[PDB]
């Protein structure tokens, strides 16, 4: 049912220390040699008072 | 995603099996200094493109720390173990953020992934990961992220040989 | 004894480049039950012997565990995260020990490895073990133990740019 | 400094839920090749009466 | 929401000072079978109805375990720890749920309380708490619930007096 | 001292356990300075709830 | 020792009631920058006298920090909570030590009392500490030691009908 | 069998940090009135290098 190509698409909502955000994500992947790529964009709450690499996993 | 994970015939793909449905997974995140994050994800397949909703509720950051002084660096790599726990399959790693100047930030990450679906159950095993930020604008409005992911036994083979327990 | 881990020429052998003079460390085992064990130890080089030296402590394991009822069968391999802190090279492992049947009952491990001399310090980085009892009597009173470690990097290509 | 074939000795003190017990081993194995070897016999406390796999990466 | 406690004279109150403006708070619930739960929490007030805005997140209790099987009783009273640490208000708390028929499962309760305004500072204090649901169907989609929380020091007397 | 020896009491909660999605919804009266206070609670979905009220009401 | 707490007469006394056999105790205590502590006390009845039997055990307390450095000034009084864990009265409690120059430093503490006769089980309850220095030379060799106790219901009341 | 005055005495080993110490103490007080005093020597060790606080729940 899956292939050496595939997209992605991704809804964040969330909150740090107060700050609420959305962020959206477009990019596609190779999900059987395990890799990916994701471009980020902010839509509600820009700009972050805080790390982003606490999203990373997240995204 | 862990779906976006190699997996050899070896061991069974708990991510790419669950699909057509798909899966959840649930994250808690416990940095070296007392922050903490809850995360959860629904993965769907829905033609070619995965949807990935996610709600992250981060927390509890002191204020003057490198989260919230906004003073870390990158993940790095890493390696996830990962067993089966009430027919479960549970991701544990042992994470770290490089600080800027030169020492690092630490996190535990337990994960909780859940298959919408019965799919064969792989025994005790490891992911080895990567993730970095390829690109980003100044305050990261716009980032660029890439992840890498592989799983495996034990590379030192097992030299025990006949026992009794 | 991290000296027993394979290094490629590319990382820096913390271990080996302690010696003569030697090195020291110490540990903490987490189980999630918290039962909970410190402990210590030396390593001393002479002629060809590294005289380990340790000091170890218990604590507050639970009476029908696995641990006082002997159910576990051995440690699951495990991948040790290795990083430079005030000097100090410190590791961290999610280490399980499967059970007869049932599954697995899991330890955090946090180690700090101190040297008695300047050694040139490695990038962050991993070491693969395999620990395992080879033999031994019913009653573990003779035990040969064996373990494997091999020190490595990532295998992945930060593929950035 | 360090060769192919080395030698080694271990000496170990302990309490584990209020029961003591001694433990000595001496082995061998070969440090660039990063394997390693050891017999051990616990000099007193015996029987140990609790598993013996949380006191191996000691030993 | 700590507004209503019972807060000593001698004792500054962050919850009943931060008005008219109140506060918020955010809290991480860690059960021992590691489950955890993470809420924040905005109290306002205009007129004589405070209003809580809640969000709750609860992840990873085991399905077979006390709350996923539902046998838990009921809280204890408790006792909680409140300090300054960073210019802010911080509680912490040994928490219980009895469970059916003997035992209990446990939580550490965090909190950590940040009014919009700067009010006083209280010192080093407690709060002896006991929550308790009064009304409700089998299923709790009704449910009616109380609290009494009381401010305080220790009632134990110093006996130091003098020292470097 | 606009809080008064009686006060209300409105609360909206959503909330999200072991996927298990939520709203819960309650009103109520306290004495601000006698540590007491009484909320009705009512959740308008989710219902029925899967898990152990108990984690809510603290929160509640 | 406990025994040395007032106890209400509506209140069970797990630690006197003890006696003569007597009970011993076991906690863990857990530190906020994660130094550790286990310790294990048999307490018994020669006569008039108490004997405490003890032995301490710590570790990872960062050089650098406040215990190392010794910048205490004292523990903040404290309220335990006690229950029965399977037969036993575990108590748990939120320890801070009030630092040098303000602000605190905190501290996780998990006991259990194992009575060695039938003692009559308590409800859950409470104690309020204070323990004090009230005497110490400079480097601490000779230290005179206080330790209040009062056994505790809730003083709230349940509205429960 | 206990009474309103009763006596101490204080034995506790220990070791911190891999420092070790032994320290005894006498000391009196009244079961019902929950009070107790107690003076404390350091045996061996001294001085200790860490803060005396550690120690005192346990003495
Ligand atoms: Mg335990
Ligand atoms: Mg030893
Ligand atoms: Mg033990
Ligand atoms: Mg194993
Ligand atoms: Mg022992
Ligand atoms: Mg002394
Ligand atoms: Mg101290």
């Amino acid at each position: 049912l899956i292939k050496e190509d595939m997209r992605v698409k991704v809804h964040m909502e969330g909150n740090v220390n107060g700050h609420a955000f959305v962020i959206e994500g477009e990019g596609k992947g190779k999900p059987y040699e395990g890799t990916q790529t994701l471009n980020l964009t902010v839509k509600e709450g820009a700009p972050l008072p805080f790390s982003y690499d606490i999203l990373t996993t997240a995204l | 995603n862990r779906v976006f994970t190699k997996y050899p015939e070896d061991i069974p793909d708990y991510f790419k099996q669950s699909f057509p449905e798909g899966y959840s997974w649930e994250r808690t995140m416990t940095y070296e200094d007392k922050g903490i994050c809850t995360i959860r994800s629904d993965i769907s397949l829905e033609g070619d493109c995965f949807f990935q909703n996610v709600r992250f509720n981060g927390m509890n950051f002191p204020p003057n720390g490198p989260v919230m002084q906004k003073k870390t660096l990158k993940w790095e790599p890493s390696t996830e173990k990962l067993h089966v726990r009430d027919g479960l399959l549970v991701g544990n790693i042992n994470m770290a953020l490089l600080l800027e100047g030169g020492g690092h930030y630490l996190c535990d990450f337990k994960t909780t992934y859940k298959a919408k679906k019965v799919v064969q159950l792989p025994d005790y095993h490891f992911v080895d990961h990567r993730i970095e930020i390829l690109s980003n604008d100044s305050d990261y409005n716009k980032v660029k992220l890439y992840e890498h992911g592989v799983a495996r036994y034990s590379p030192l083979p097992s030299q025990a040989w006949g026992s009794h327990h």
